[PDB]
Protein backbone atom coordinates (compact mmCIF):
# COMPACT_ATOMS: atom_id res chain seq x y z
CA UNK A 1 0.00 0.00 0.00
CA UNK A 2 1.74 3.21 1.35
CA UNK A 3 4.71 3.15 3.72
CA UNK A 4 7.05 5.76 5.18
CA UNK A 5 4.85 8.88 4.68
CA UNK A 6 6.98 11.68 6.26
CA UNK A 7 8.50 15.10 5.97
CA UNK A 8 12.12 15.93 5.17
CA UNK A 9 13.21 19.36 6.04
CA UNK A 10 16.37 21.06 5.11
CA UNK A 11 16.82 24.85 5.79
CA UNK A 12 13.03 24.94 6.34
CA UNK A 13 12.46 23.54 2.81
CA UNK A 14 9.80 21.00 3.75
CA UNK A 15 9.32 18.06 1.43
CA UNK A 16 6.77 15.23 1.91
CA UNK A 17 7.86 11.81 0.57
CA UNK A 18 6.43 8.36 0.62
CA UNK A 19 6.83 4.94 -0.92
CA UNK A 20 5.66 1.33 -1.03
CA UNK A 21 0.94 -1.22 -8.93
CA UNK A 22 3.08 0.70 -11.47
CA UNK A 23 -0.02 2.82 -12.38
CA UNK A 24 -0.71 4.04 -8.84
CA UNK A 25 -2.02 7.56 -8.27
CA UNK A 26 -1.17 9.85 -5.26
CA UNK A 27 -3.19 12.81 -3.96
CA UNK A 28 -2.01 15.10 -1.11
CA UNK A 29 -3.74 17.15 1.59
CA UNK A 30 -2.36 19.31 4.39
CA UNK A 31 -3.63 20.94 7.52
CA UNK A 32 -2.69 22.90 10.58
CA UNK A 33 -2.76 21.12 14.03
CA UNK A 34 -5.66 22.74 15.93
CA UNK A 35 -7.80 23.74 12.77
CA UNK A 36 -10.48 21.33 11.42
CA UNK A 37 -10.13 21.59 7.59
CA UNK A 38 -7.87 19.58 5.30
CA UNK A 39 -6.59 21.59 2.24
CA UNK A 40 -5.70 20.11 -1.21
CA UNK A 41 -2.16 20.89 -2.30
CA UNK A 42 -2.44 22.39 -5.80
CA UNK A 43 0.11 20.80 -8.17
CA UNK A 44 0.02 17.42 -6.23
CA UNK A 45 -3.40 15.76 -7.05
CA UNK A 46 -3.35 12.41 -8.83
CA UNK A 47 0.46 12.32 -9.33
CA UNK A 48 2.78 9.44 -10.08
CA UNK A 49 5.89 11.15 -8.43
CA UNK A 50 6.84 10.36 -4.77
CA UNK A 51 7.49 13.92 -3.65
CA UNK A 52 5.68 17.10 -2.81
CA UNK A 53 7.03 20.53 -1.87
CA UNK A 54 5.06 21.97 1.12
CA UNK A 55 7.63 24.69 1.95
CA UNK A 56 4.98 27.44 1.60
CA UNK A 57 2.14 25.76 3.41
CA UNK A 58 4.15 24.59 6.41
CA UNK A 59 6.08 27.83 6.78
CA UNK A 60 4.60 29.42 9.92
CA UNK A 61 7.09 28.58 12.69
CA UNK A 62 4.56 28.80 15.55
CA UNK A 63 2.30 26.19 13.96
CA UNK A 64 2.52 22.42 13.68
CA UNK A 65 1.20 20.54 10.64
CA UNK A 66 -0.18 17.31 9.40
CA UNK A 67 -0.14 16.09 5.80
CA UNK A 68 -1.83 13.12 4.29
CA UNK A 69 -1.45 11.05 1.08
CA UNK A 70 -4.33 9.17 -0.61
CA UNK A 71 -3.28 6.42 -2.94
CA UNK A 72 -5.32 4.15 -5.28
CA UNK A 73 -4.40 1.48 -7.95
CA UNK A 74 -5.23 1.78 -11.70
CA UNK A 75 -7.14 2.71 -2.10
CA UNK A 76 -5.59 3.64 1.29
CA UNK A 77 -4.74 6.88 3.02
CA UNK A 78 -1.81 7.66 5.40
CA UNK A 79 -1.02 10.81 7.41
CA UNK A 80 2.32 12.07 8.67
CA UNK A 81 3.42 12.43 12.24
CA UNK A 82 2.69 15.82 13.73
CA UNK A 83 5.28 18.16 12.11
CA UNK A 84 7.29 21.08 13.54
CA UNK A 85 9.76 22.65 11.07
CA UNK A 86 11.84 24.07 13.98
CA UNK A 87 12.37 20.67 15.45
CA UNK A 88 12.77 18.66 12.29
CA UNK A 89 14.84 20.93 10.02
CA UNK A 90 18.47 20.06 9.22
CA UNK A 91 20.89 22.79 8.35
CA UNK A 92 22.85 22.96 5.08
CA UNK A 93 26.48 23.97 5.16
CA UNK A 94 26.92 27.71 5.36
CA UNK A 95 28.08 29.61 2.33
CA UNK A 96 31.67 30.76 3.19
CA UNK A 97 34.34 32.66 1.20
CA UNK A 98 37.91 31.53 2.12
CA UNK A 99 40.59 33.99 1.11
CA UNK A 100 44.25 32.89 1.18
CA UNK A 101 46.87 35.36 2.20
CA UNK A 102 50.57 34.76 2.73
CA UNK A 103 50.39 34.24 6.55
CA UNK A 104 46.68 33.93 7.20
CA UNK A 105 43.47 32.58 5.88
CA UNK A 106 40.43 34.75 6.11
CA UNK A 107 36.94 33.34 6.15
CA UNK A 108 33.72 35.19 5.52
CA UNK A 109 30.54 33.47 6.59
CA UNK A 110 27.52 34.64 4.54
CA UNK A 111 24.11 34.69 6.21
CA UNK A 112 21.89 31.85 5.20
CA UNK A 113 18.55 32.91 3.61
CA UNK A 114 15.46 30.80 4.28
CA UNK A 115 11.90 30.38 2.78
CA UNK A 116 10.47 31.77 6.05
CA UNK A 117 9.09 35.28 5.64
CA UNK A 118 8.43 37.65 8.50
CA UNK A 119 4.86 38.97 8.70
CA UNK A 120 4.64 41.63 6.00
CA UNK A 121 8.30 41.72 4.94
CA UNK A 122 11.65 40.27 4.13
CA UNK A 123 12.65 36.60 4.02
CA UNK A 124 14.35 35.67 7.28
CA UNK A 125 17.82 34.19 7.67
CA UNK A 126 18.89 31.40 10.06
CA UNK A 127 20.63 34.16 12.11
CA UNK A 128 17.23 35.97 12.53
CA UNK A 129 15.42 32.67 13.44
CA UNK A 130 17.81 31.14 16.01
CA UNK A 131 19.05 33.69 18.47
CA UNK A 132 21.63 31.16 19.85
CA UNK A 133 23.19 30.40 16.41
CA UNK A 134 26.91 30.49 16.05
CA UNK A 135 29.77 29.45 13.82
CA UNK A 136 32.53 26.97 14.57
CA UNK A 137 35.57 27.17 12.28
CA UNK A 138 38.54 24.78 12.24
CA UNK A 139 41.83 24.96 10.34
CA UNK A 140 43.70 21.69 10.29
CA UNK A 141 47.41 22.28 10.38
CA UNK A 142 50.08 19.74 9.40
CA UNK A 143 47.74 16.89 9.98
CA UNK A 144 48.48 16.93 13.73
CA UNK A 145 46.43 19.74 15.26
CA UNK A 146 43.68 22.32 14.92
CA UNK A 147 43.05 26.03 15.24
CA UNK A 148 39.55 26.82 16.45
CA UNK A 149 37.62 30.10 16.07
CA UNK A 150 33.95 30.82 16.53
CA UNK A 151 31.20 33.22 17.51
CA UNK A 152 28.26 35.14 16.14
CA UNK A 153 30.31 37.42 13.93
CA UNK A 154 30.88 36.61 10.24
CA UNK A 155 34.43 37.54 9.39
CA UNK A 156 37.31 35.46 10.86
CA UNK A 157 40.96 35.13 10.08
CA UNK A 158 43.53 32.52 11.17
CA UNK A 159 46.88 34.24 11.85
CA UNK A 160 50.41 32.83 12.24
CA UNK A 161 50.61 30.47 9.27
CA UNK A 162 53.50 29.33 7.18
CA UNK A 163 53.65 30.70 3.65
CA UNK A 164 52.98 28.36 0.80
CA UNK A 165 51.27 25.57 2.74
CA UNK A 166 48.10 23.52 2.39
CA UNK A 167 45.41 23.77 5.11
CA UNK A 168 41.89 22.45 5.42
CA UNK A 169 39.15 24.82 6.60
CA UNK A 170 35.88 23.36 7.90
CA UNK A 171 33.00 25.70 8.96
CA UNK A 172 29.78 24.64 10.68
CA UNK A 173 26.65 26.38 11.85
CA UNK A 174 25.69 25.42 15.44
CA UNK A 175 22.43 25.91 17.18
CA UNK A 176 23.27 24.25 20.56
CA UNK A 177 19.90 24.53 22.20
CA UNK A 178 18.13 22.63 19.42
CA UNK A 179 20.99 20.17 19.14
CA UNK A 180 21.49 21.24 15.56
CA UNK A 181 24.71 21.31 13.68
CA UNK A 182 25.09 21.78 9.96
CA UNK A 183 26.86 19.80 7.42
CA UNK A 184 30.38 21.31 7.24
CA UNK A 185 31.54 23.71 4.48
CA UNK A 186 35.06 22.84 3.48
CA UNK A 187 37.84 24.69 1.74
CA UNK A 188 41.22 23.17 1.07
CA UNK A 189 43.55 26.11 0.58
CA UNK A 190 47.18 27.14 0.31
CA UNK A 191 48.54 30.31 1.87
CA UNK A 192 50.19 32.26 -0.91
CA UNK A 193 53.99 31.98 -1.36
CA UNK A 194 56.03 34.79 0.24
CA UNK A 195 57.90 36.66 -2.46
CA UNK A 196 58.46 39.99 -0.60
CA UNK A 197 61.13 40.93 1.98
CA UNK A 198 58.82 41.88 4.84
CA UNK A 199 58.72 38.67 6.88
CA UNK B 1 23.62 30.94 30.09
CA UNK B 2 20.41 30.56 32.05
CA UNK B 3 16.66 31.12 31.59
CA UNK B 4 15.64 34.73 32.23
CA UNK B 5 11.89 35.00 32.69
CA UNK B 6 11.84 38.74 33.33
CA UNK B 7 13.63 39.03 36.66
CA UNK B 8 13.65 35.32 37.64
CA UNK B 9 16.86 33.53 36.67
CA UNK B 10 16.89 29.76 36.36
CA UNK B 11 20.21 27.78 36.30
CA UNK B 12 21.17 24.17 35.99
CA UNK B 13 18.52 23.25 33.25
CA UNK B 14 19.96 22.58 29.74
CA UNK B 15 17.34 23.06 26.93
CA UNK B 16 18.87 20.45 24.58
CA UNK B 17 18.63 17.85 27.33
CA UNK B 18 14.91 18.56 27.69
CA UNK B 19 14.60 17.95 23.95
CA UNK B 20 16.60 14.82 24.06
CA UNK B 21 14.14 13.44 26.68
CA UNK B 22 11.02 14.52 24.79
CA UNK B 23 12.25 13.37 21.35
CA UNK B 24 12.82 9.77 22.74
CA UNK B 25 9.01 9.51 23.09
CA UNK B 26 7.50 12.35 20.98
CA UNK B 27 6.27 10.11 18.16
CA UNK B 28 4.45 7.55 20.24
CA UNK B 29 2.83 10.36 22.38
CA UNK B 30 1.77 12.47 19.39
CA UNK B 31 0.46 9.37 17.52
CA UNK B 32 -1.74 8.57 20.54
CA UNK B 33 -3.51 11.96 20.59
CA UNK B 34 -6.11 11.20 17.94
CA UNK B 35 -7.58 14.73 18.04
CA UNK B 36 -5.79 16.71 15.29
CA UNK B 37 -8.50 19.40 15.42
CA UNK B 38 -7.68 20.88 18.82
CA UNK B 39 -4.60 22.42 20.39
CA UNK B 40 -4.47 23.32 24.13
CA UNK B 41 -1.41 25.52 24.20
CA UNK B 42 -2.84 27.74 21.62
CA UNK B 43 -1.21 30.84 20.08
CA UNK B 44 -3.30 33.21 22.29
CA UNK B 45 -1.71 31.57 25.38
CA UNK B 46 1.95 32.11 24.29
CA UNK B 47 2.21 34.78 21.63
CA UNK B 48 4.12 37.91 22.73
CA UNK B 49 4.13 37.26 26.46
CA UNK B 50 5.91 40.25 28.00
CA UNK B 51 9.08 39.71 30.01
CA UNK B 52 7.23 40.83 33.17
CA UNK B 53 4.40 38.31 32.50
CA UNK B 54 6.67 35.46 31.67
CA UNK B 55 7.65 34.41 35.15
CA UNK B 56 4.05 34.13 36.43
CA UNK B 57 2.89 32.27 33.30
CA UNK B 58 5.76 29.77 33.39
CA UNK B 59 5.17 29.09 37.11
CA UNK B 60 1.47 28.38 36.56
CA UNK B 61 1.93 26.20 33.48
CA UNK B 62 4.71 24.10 35.00
CA UNK B 63 2.76 23.60 38.22
CA UNK B 64 -0.16 22.38 36.28
CA UNK B 65 2.17 19.96 34.37
CA UNK B 66 3.67 18.72 37.71
CA UNK B 67 0.40 18.40 39.73
CA UNK B 68 -1.95 17.22 36.99
CA UNK B 69 -0.37 16.07 33.75
CA UNK B 70 2.82 14.20 34.78
CA UNK B 71 1.33 12.81 37.91
CA UNK B 72 -1.51 11.09 36.02
CA UNK B 73 0.92 10.06 33.27
CA UNK B 74 3.16 8.38 35.90
CA UNK B 75 0.16 6.70 37.45
CA UNK B 76 -1.07 5.21 34.07
CA UNK B 77 1.90 4.50 31.70
CA UNK B 78 2.68 0.99 30.66
CA UNK B 79 5.77 1.91 28.69
CA UNK B 80 9.04 2.22 30.68
CA UNK B 81 10.57 4.63 28.10
CA UNK B 82 7.84 7.19 28.56
CA UNK B 83 8.13 6.75 32.38
CA UNK B 84 11.87 7.59 32.04
CA UNK B 85 11.46 10.47 29.58
CA UNK B 86 8.69 12.17 31.51
CA UNK B 87 10.67 11.66 34.80
CA UNK B 88 13.49 13.61 33.18
CA UNK B 89 11.16 16.40 32.13
CA UNK B 90 9.22 16.45 35.43
CA UNK B 91 12.46 16.54 37.45
CA UNK B 92 13.89 19.40 35.46
CA UNK B 93 10.48 21.22 35.75
CA UNK B 94 10.75 20.83 39.55
CA UNK B 95 14.18 22.47 39.38
CA UNK B 96 12.77 25.40 37.24
CA UNK B 97 9.84 25.98 39.63
CA UNK B 98 12.10 26.10 42.68
CA UNK B 99 13.94 29.05 41.18
CA UNK B 100 10.86 31.20 40.46
CA UNK B 101 10.29 33.85 43.08
CA UNK B 102 8.38 36.58 41.22
CA UNK B 103 7.21 39.73 43.09
CA UNK B 104 4.05 39.44 45.22
CA UNK B 105 3.58 43.23 45.66
CA UNK B 106 0.35 45.04 44.61
CA UNK B 107 1.91 47.09 41.68
CA UNK B 108 2.25 43.72 39.90
CA UNK B 109 -1.45 42.71 40.17
CA UNK B 110 -2.58 43.56 36.58
CA UNK B 111 0.48 41.91 35.14
CA UNK B 112 -0.25 38.65 37.04
CA UNK B 113 -3.89 38.95 35.95
CA UNK B 114 -2.77 39.08 32.22
CA UNK B 115 -0.60 36.08 32.83
CA UNK B 116 -3.35 34.20 34.66
CA UNK B 117 -5.74 35.10 31.74
CA UNK B 118 -3.40 33.30 29.32
CA UNK B 119 -3.21 30.30 31.62
CA UNK B 120 -7.03 30.14 31.91
CA UNK B 121 -7.35 30.02 28.06
CA UNK B 122 -5.18 26.90 28.18
CA UNK B 123 -7.14 25.48 31.14
CA UNK B 124 -10.51 25.99 29.50
CA UNK B 125 -9.37 24.21 26.30
CA UNK B 126 -8.09 21.31 28.43
CA UNK B 127 -11.45 20.91 30.28
CA UNK B 128 -13.44 20.83 27.04
CA UNK B 129 -11.93 17.45 26.24
CA UNK B 130 -12.67 14.10 27.91
CA UNK B 131 -10.13 13.63 30.66
CA UNK B 132 -8.12 10.60 29.18
CA UNK B 133 -7.96 12.62 25.88
CA UNK B 134 -6.89 15.88 27.57
CA UNK B 135 -4.07 14.18 29.45
CA UNK B 136 -2.72 12.48 26.26
CA UNK B 137 -2.90 15.75 24.40
CA UNK B 138 -1.15 17.78 27.10
CA UNK B 139 1.68 15.21 27.19
CA UNK B 140 2.15 15.39 23.46
CA UNK B 141 2.18 19.24 23.58
CA UNK B 142 5.20 19.49 25.88
CA UNK B 143 7.15 20.53 22.86
CA UNK B 144 5.08 23.69 22.47
CA UNK B 145 5.94 24.51 26.09
CA UNK B 146 9.71 23.83 25.63
CA UNK B 147 9.82 25.86 22.44
CA UNK B 148 8.27 28.87 24.21
CA UNK B 149 10.57 28.63 27.30
CA UNK B 150 13.71 28.44 25.18
CA UNK B 151 13.04 31.95 23.90
CA UNK B 152 14.07 33.15 27.36
CA UNK B 153 17.35 31.19 27.44
CA UNK B 154 19.97 33.93 27.05
CA UNK B 155 22.96 35.71 28.76
CA UNK C 1 17.99 -13.58 51.06
CA UNK C 2 19.61 -10.80 53.15
CA UNK C 3 19.12 -7.32 51.59
CA UNK C 4 22.29 -5.57 50.37
CA UNK C 5 23.82 -3.16 52.93
CA UNK C 6 26.26 -0.22 52.96
CA UNK C 7 24.76 1.62 49.98
CA UNK C 8 26.64 4.62 48.73
CA UNK C 9 27.17 6.67 45.53
CA UNK C 10 30.67 7.42 44.23
CA UNK C 11 30.27 10.26 41.75
CA UNK C 12 33.37 11.29 39.86
CA UNK C 13 33.34 13.87 36.96
CA UNK C 14 29.53 13.36 36.36
CA UNK C 15 29.79 9.57 36.33
CA UNK C 16 27.59 8.16 39.14
CA UNK C 17 28.27 4.71 40.56
CA UNK C 18 25.86 3.14 43.08
CA UNK C 19 27.71 0.53 45.32
CA UNK C 20 26.81 -1.88 48.05
CA UNK C 21 28.34 -4.83 49.93
CA UNK C 22 27.70 -8.15 48.23
CA UNK C 23 25.09 -10.45 49.67
CA UNK C 24 26.59 -13.74 50.82
CA UNK C 25 25.29 -16.86 49.05
CA UNK C 26 27.79 -19.75 48.88
CA UNK C 27 26.31 -21.93 46.10
CA UNK C 28 24.75 -19.68 43.37
CA UNK C 29 25.62 -16.27 41.99
CA UNK C 30 23.58 -13.37 43.25
CA UNK C 31 21.98 -10.81 40.93
CA UNK C 32 20.92 -7.27 41.87
CA UNK C 33 18.18 -4.84 40.64
CA UNK C 34 18.33 -1.09 41.03
CA UNK C 35 15.42 1.41 40.97
CA UNK C 36 15.25 5.24 41.47
CA UNK C 37 13.03 8.21 42.04
CA UNK C 38 13.91 11.79 41.25
CA UNK C 39 12.65 14.47 43.55
CA UNK C 40 9.60 14.83 41.40
CA UNK C 41 8.57 11.21 42.15
CA UNK C 42 9.72 11.55 45.74
CA UNK C 43 7.32 14.51 46.33
CA UNK C 44 4.36 13.92 44.00
CA UNK C 45 4.23 10.13 43.25
CA UNK C 46 6.14 8.65 46.20
CA UNK C 47 4.93 5.13 45.51
CA UNK C 48 6.53 4.92 42.07
CA UNK C 49 10.05 3.66 41.46
CA UNK C 50 11.57 3.53 38.03
CA UNK C 51 13.82 0.76 36.69
CA UNK C 52 17.41 1.65 36.18
CA UNK C 53 18.63 1.83 32.56
CA UNK C 54 21.49 -0.72 32.90
CA UNK C 55 20.75 -2.63 36.14
CA UNK C 56 17.91 -5.02 36.18
CA UNK C 57 19.40 -8.40 37.13
CA UNK C 58 23.06 -6.99 36.96
CA UNK C 59 25.72 -9.17 38.68
CA UNK C 60 28.55 -7.15 40.30
CA UNK C 61 28.05 -5.18 43.55
CA UNK C 62 27.57 -1.88 41.60
CA UNK C 63 25.60 0.00 38.90
CA UNK C 64 26.44 2.91 36.70
CA UNK C 65 23.25 5.04 37.17
CA UNK C 66 24.65 7.96 35.18
CA UNK C 67 21.93 7.68 32.54
CA UNK C 68 19.14 7.68 35.13
CA UNK C 69 20.25 10.85 36.93
CA UNK C 70 19.03 13.50 34.42
CA UNK C 71 18.32 16.49 36.52
CA UNK C 72 20.24 18.50 39.19
CA UNK C 73 17.85 17.48 42.00
CA UNK C 74 18.16 14.81 44.78
CA UNK C 75 17.42 11.22 43.77
CA UNK C 76 16.47 8.22 45.86
CA UNK C 77 17.95 4.91 44.86
CA UNK C 78 17.15 1.40 46.08
CA UNK C 79 18.60 -2.01 45.37
CA UNK C 80 17.68 -5.62 45.96
CA UNK C 81 19.13 -9.04 45.44
CA UNK C 82 17.68 -12.02 43.56
CA UNK C 83 18.49 -15.73 43.58
CA UNK C 84 15.56 -17.35 41.72
CA UNK C 85 12.28 -17.07 43.69
CA UNK C 86 13.99 -15.47 46.67
CA UNK C 87 14.14 -11.68 46.27
CA UNK C 88 15.51 -9.76 49.26
CA UNK C 89 13.65 -6.76 50.66
CA UNK C 90 14.58 -3.35 49.08
CA UNK C 91 17.49 -1.39 50.58
CA UNK C 92 17.21 2.38 50.29
CA UNK C 93 20.18 4.73 49.95
CA UNK C 94 20.30 6.64 53.29
CA UNK C 95 21.03 10.12 51.88
CA UNK C 96 19.46 11.03 48.56
CA UNK C 97 22.03 11.73 45.80
CA UNK C 98 22.29 15.06 43.96
CA UNK C 99 24.73 15.33 41.04
CA UNK C 100 25.52 18.93 42.23
CA UNK C 101 27.88 17.10 44.63
CA UNK C 102 29.85 15.25 41.91
CA UNK C 103 33.71 15.15 42.47
CA UNK C 104 35.29 17.39 39.80
CA UNK C 105 38.95 16.60 39.46
CA UNK C 106 41.54 18.73 37.89
CA UNK C 107 41.70 17.84 34.13
CA UNK C 108 44.54 15.81 32.62
CA UNK C 109 46.39 17.67 29.94
CA UNK C 110 49.25 17.33 27.53
CA UNK C 111 51.31 20.27 26.16
CA UNK C 112 53.15 19.98 22.90
CA UNK C 113 54.82 22.39 20.37
CA UNK C 114 55.26 22.12 16.64
CA UNK C 115 58.11 24.70 16.21
CA UNK C 116 56.62 28.08 17.27
CA UNK C 117 52.97 27.15 17.94
CA UNK C 118 51.82 26.13 21.37
CA UNK C 119 49.21 23.28 21.53
CA UNK C 120 47.07 21.67 24.24
CA UNK C 121 45.17 18.36 24.36
CA UNK C 122 42.77 17.93 27.24
CA UNK C 123 41.37 14.71 28.56
CA UNK C 124 37.92 13.77 27.15
CA UNK C 125 35.55 14.21 30.10
CA UNK C 126 32.30 14.24 28.01
CA UNK C 127 29.44 16.60 26.85
CA UNK C 128 28.76 17.65 30.40
CA UNK C 129 32.10 19.58 30.37
CA UNK C 130 33.56 22.79 29.04
CA UNK C 131 37.33 23.62 29.52
CA UNK C 132 38.85 26.91 30.59
CA UNK C 133 42.51 27.27 29.69
CA UNK C 134 44.59 30.10 31.14
CA UNK C 135 47.83 30.93 29.45
CA UNK C 136 50.45 33.70 29.64
CA UNK C 137 53.96 34.69 28.66
CA UNK C 138 56.08 34.14 31.84
CA UNK C 139 57.41 37.65 32.60
CA UNK C 140 56.22 40.48 34.87
CA UNK C 141 54.49 41.92 31.67
CA UNK C 142 51.63 40.01 29.87
CA UNK C 143 48.27 39.24 31.46
CA UNK C 144 46.82 35.77 31.29
CA UNK C 145 44.38 35.07 28.46
CA UNK C 146 41.60 32.47 28.43
CA UNK C 147 40.56 30.09 25.59
CA UNK C 148 37.36 28.08 26.10
CA UNK C 149 37.89 24.60 24.57
CA UNK C 150 34.77 22.59 23.85
CA UNK C 151 36.15 19.05 23.79
CA UNK C 152 38.94 16.80 24.94
CA UNK C 153 40.78 14.33 22.72
CA UNK C 154 41.70 16.95 20.07
CA UNK C 155 45.07 18.77 19.90
CA UNK C 156 44.01 22.46 19.81
CA UNK C 157 46.20 25.54 19.08
CA UNK C 158 46.42 28.10 21.93
CA UNK C 159 48.88 30.81 20.92
CA UNK C 160 51.80 31.32 18.52
CA UNK C 161 54.74 32.14 20.72
CA UNK C 162 57.37 34.86 20.50
CA UNK C 163 61.11 34.37 21.16
CA UNK C 164 62.64 35.08 24.61
CA UNK C 165 60.41 33.94 27.49
CA UNK C 166 58.70 30.66 28.46
CA UNK C 167 54.91 30.38 28.07
CA UNK C 168 52.91 28.76 30.88
CA UNK C 169 49.52 27.00 30.92
CA UNK C 170 46.93 25.48 33.29
CA UNK C 171 43.38 24.13 32.65
CA UNK C 172 40.13 23.89 34.57
CA UNK C 173 36.80 22.20 33.90
CA UNK C 174 33.19 23.75 33.95
CA UNK C 175 29.85 21.88 34.23
CA UNK C 176 26.78 24.00 33.21
CA UNK C 177 24.28 21.50 34.76
CA UNK C 178 25.62 22.19 38.31
CA UNK C 179 27.22 25.64 37.99
CA UNK C 180 30.63 24.42 39.17
CA UNK C 181 34.25 24.60 38.00
CA UNK C 182 37.10 22.28 39.05
CA UNK C 183 40.44 23.39 40.56
CA UNK C 184 43.14 24.30 38.02
CA UNK C 185 45.54 21.55 36.94
CA UNK C 186 49.30 21.83 37.57
CA UNK C 187 50.88 24.70 35.58
CA UNK C 188 53.13 23.49 32.80
CA UNK C 189 55.73 25.69 31.07
CA UNK C 190 57.55 25.55 27.77
C1 LIG D 1 10.12 24.46 -2.73
O1 LIG D 1 9.50 25.71 -3.05
C2 LIG D 1 10.25 26.93 -2.79
C3 LIG D 1 9.37 28.08 -3.27
O2 LIG D 1 7.98 27.77 -3.13
C4 LIG D 1 11.64 26.91 -3.45
O3 LIG D 1 12.62 27.87 -3.00
C5 LIG D 1 12.42 29.30 -3.18
O4 LIG D 1 11.52 29.73 -4.23
C6 LIG D 1 11.93 30.39 -5.45
C7 LIG D 1 11.84 29.38 -6.61
O5 LIG D 1 12.71 28.26 -6.38
C8 LIG D 1 13.30 31.09 -5.37
O6 LIG D 1 13.21 32.39 -5.98
C9 LIG D 1 13.83 31.27 -3.96
O7 LIG D 1 15.15 31.82 -4.05
C10 LIG D 1 13.83 29.91 -3.25
N1 LIG D 1 14.34 29.98 -1.87
C11 LIG D 1 15.14 29.05 -1.32
C12 LIG D 1 15.53 29.30 0.12
O8 LIG D 1 15.53 28.07 -1.95
C13 LIG D 1 12.31 25.59 -3.09
O9 LIG D 1 13.63 25.49 -3.63
C14 LIG D 1 11.40 24.47 -3.55
N2 LIG D 1 12.05 23.19 -3.46
C15 LIG D 1 11.83 22.22 -4.35
C16 LIG D 1 10.90 22.39 -5.54
O10 LIG D 1 12.40 21.17 -4.17
C1 LIG E 1 1.93 32.66 12.34
O1 LIG E 1 0.73 32.24 13.08
C2 LIG E 1 0.11 33.16 14.06
C3 LIG E 1 -1.34 32.84 14.45
O2 LIG E 1 -1.83 31.63 13.86
C4 LIG E 1 0.10 34.63 13.61
O3 LIG E 1 -0.20 35.53 14.68
C5 LIG E 1 1.42 34.99 12.95
O4 LIG E 1 1.33 36.34 12.51
C6 LIG E 1 1.60 34.02 11.76
N1 LIG E 1 2.51 34.47 10.69
C7 LIG E 1 2.12 35.27 9.64
C8 LIG E 1 0.69 35.77 9.46
O5 LIG E 1 2.95 35.59 8.81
Amino acid sequence: LLQHVKFQSSNFENILTWDSTPDTVYSIEYKTYGERDWVAKKGCQRITRKSCNLTVETGNLTELYYARVTAVSASATKMTDRFSSLQHTTLKPPDVTCISKVRSIQMIVHPTPTPIRAGDGHRLTLEDIFHDLFYHLELQVNRTYQMHLGGKQREYEFFGLTPDTEFLGTIMICVPTWAKESAPYMCRVKTLPDRTWTG
Amino acid sequence: QEFHFGPCQVKGVVPQKLWEAFWAVKDTMQAQDQITSARLLQQEVLQQVSDAESCYLVHTLLEFYLKTVFKNHHQRTVEVRTLKSFSTLANNFVLIVSQLQPSQENEMFSIRDSAHRRFLLFRRAFKQLDVEAALTKALGEVDILLTWMQKFYKL
Amino acid sequence: LPAPQNLSVLSTNMKHLLMWSPVIAPGETVYYSVEYQGEYESLYTSHIWIPSSWCSLTEGPECDVTDDITATVPYNLRVRATLGSQTSAWSILKHPFNRQSTILTRPGMEITKDGFHLVIELEDLGPQFEFLVAYWRREPGAEEHVKMVRSGGIPVHLETMEPGAAYCVKAETFVKAIGRYSAFSQTECV
